[PDB]
């Protein structure tokens, strides 16, 4: 979102992979922030999601 | 060729800047493109000097034919790379950037490439002087001795 | 420049415009001998044209 | 070689002699040539 | 070209430093603008100096026109970059900003185009000092008695 | 042009500097504005130094006419933007300051700009020296009077 | 070779770059895939100027098939190396990288090389002047009237 309320395009990342315990769940471009930006990283499952360390590069 | 109208040129633009592109989870305004397309007209009309400047194919686009975005650029295959490259140099500024060292060296390196066959075909020389004999050699047989035939 | 004037007066809008061969005839033609000349020259040979022509 | 060779001319830029184009076309009336010095963007023209 | 106002010149030079456009939200102000037409009408009449200095096609705006905004600027369209680049550098010390570099060259680049073709035309050679005589071979002026040069 | 008293002038400058302007929610001391016209008058005298110095067309105001403020200042369209330059210079440490580059820059161009005309003016040859011979070319030009060229 | 299609270029290319690698688990992206393929064919059109430029035996993909991924470029063997390190150059501001030292030396000289045979090849020397006689040496050609030689 670019102003709190509205969220944008959805990108698909696999986040999880039966039996395979390592992954790095990222993606690689993100746009140009032009004031404002918030994430929402929205899962849907039927096992455990287990999330920690979010982090991004600003440059 | 995947890049076809000056709407591609732009988003190839904001794709090797970094600030937009199909993969980002944000794109810059419909506006914002259309100040990109202008900035891309100007440097283009800067560049083809009325004819006297880098002849390029570009089709400027009219008033009449409402969206400048979607024209086809009519540049060659060989032009685009220079061209985009050129073009996100000139429009990093709006975005508060710096376009880095090898956009800019392929920036360079692409008007130079884009100019070769140009300067290559106005690198003629003028005909004889107006005081210049042609010699015996050729004055012999049809007696032409200041011609200079321009034929060949 | 009027030291040339050859006519009187000057086209002025609606002047009509008289065709003095209203019906067709073979013509007769006069001169003063000074006035048609004729300018001729051998064309200059071993060029573009009359290459290879002896 | 004599015939068809660029003369001798000196290698000017257009911004060192813009407004003084007269004064080298190759007339007498002046007594000495004058060059721009400076620039609106870099503040002096290079010297060279 | 769709830069065809001095507003328009204008709000290309803003959106260049990065005061204006849609880049960032930031819109034009009106005492900004008017300010920056002040400027461009200032720096054109300097370059323009009495016609004897950079020929480009501006159109002065005259006293009774109410606002110098809004009129067409007269420009052709290989002008309008160099015009609106050199506007921005005019114009950045106000919001006390600098002009990045690649702004800088552009204007540097654009202004030198600017002139070339002027140069060329201006480039011309002097006739034949007036102490100079026709030669033998002219055989018109032995006929006429043109033995020396008219001059000047 | 938009600028057409001293106190313009002086606005202008004091834009270009930053310190005030129409958009500023802080203005300056009228004061302040007369003592930079005064600034202005002492640089244009000394610039026209009593008529063999730079020459701009400024018109001095007499003490009579009490507010040197509100008079035509007599500069042409393209002398202003030199001047209001130059003026920002030379008032910048009045207000603990220092005029950027790029105005700095453009007062260089602007002061060499307009002294450009007086220099072609004043660039002229001096007459043959009084001990040099008129030669037997011009014998029937003085008519064979004198011989030796006048001089001074 | 392994490396017989453009995709496995660009995977090559982003390797190289560390983006998408195995050393690094990351998969390559498929908007990353066919910007890297779009610069690739960009880049590799201005190298070949229209047969003007660097002839590296590249077949570039026409509109009529679906998939400009998958197709196999045609290079040789000796070629592959210098392609996928100019193109990981090319790409690296994509993602706001910049290509290492190595990597910008192996691209320089694996496009040296890449040009070298064609330099060679085209290391030709002009014919004998047209007013150049053949001497009196060659005696076939001075009893059959070939005194000259034709040039051109």
């Amino acid at each position: 979102t670019t102003d709190g309320i509205n969220y944008g395009r959805e990108q698909m990342i696999e986040q999880n992979e039966p039996f395979v315990y390592d992954k790095r769940v990222l993606w690689k471009r993100v746009g140009r922030i032009r004031r404002l930006i918030g994430f929402k990283l929205r899962v849907i499952t039927k096992s455990p999601v287990t999330l920690s360390g979010c982090q991004i590069r600003l440059e | 060729m995947q890049i076809k109208t000056k709407g591609d040129l732009v988003r190839a633009a904001l794709r090797k800047l970094g600030v937009a592109s199909d993969a980002t989870l944000t794109d810059v305004e419909p506006q914002s493109m259309q100040d990109a397309v202008d900035d891309l007209e100007a440097m283009m009309a800067e560049w083809y000097q009325d004819g006297k400047g880098i002849i390029t194919g570009y089709v400027f686009s009219d008033d009449e034919n409402p969206p400048a975005e979607g024209d086809d650029h009519g540049l060659r295959s060989s032009a685009v790379s220079a061209v985009f490259h050129n073009l996100a140099c000139r429009i990093a500024p709006d975005y508060a950037l710096e376009a880095t060292a090898k956009i800019i060296a392929t920036a360079k390196y692409g008007k130079e490439l884009l100019y070769k066959q140009t300067a290559i075909s106005r690198a003629k020389r003028a005909p004889y002087p107006s005081r210049m004999p042609t010699g015996s050699g050729n004055s012999f047989a049809n007696l032409n001795e200041w011609h200079y035939f321009p034929g060949e | 420049q009027r030291a040339y004037a050859n006519v009187n007066t000057s086209l002025a809008d609606a002047m009509a415009v008289n065709i003095l061969n209203v019906k067709d005839a073979r013509t007769n033609v006069f001169w003063a001998d000074d006035a048609i000349r004729i300018v001729s020259q051998p064309i200059p040979a071993n060029h573009e044209l009359f290459a290879g022509m002896k | 070689i004599v015939a068809r060779t660029p003369k001798k001319k000196p290698f000017f830029w257009p911004e060192q002699i813009a407004g003084f184009e007269h004064m080298y076309d190759g007339n007498d009336d002046y007594p000495y040539y004058l060059l721009n010095r400076t620039d609106e963007n870099s503040g002096d023209l290079p010297t060279q």
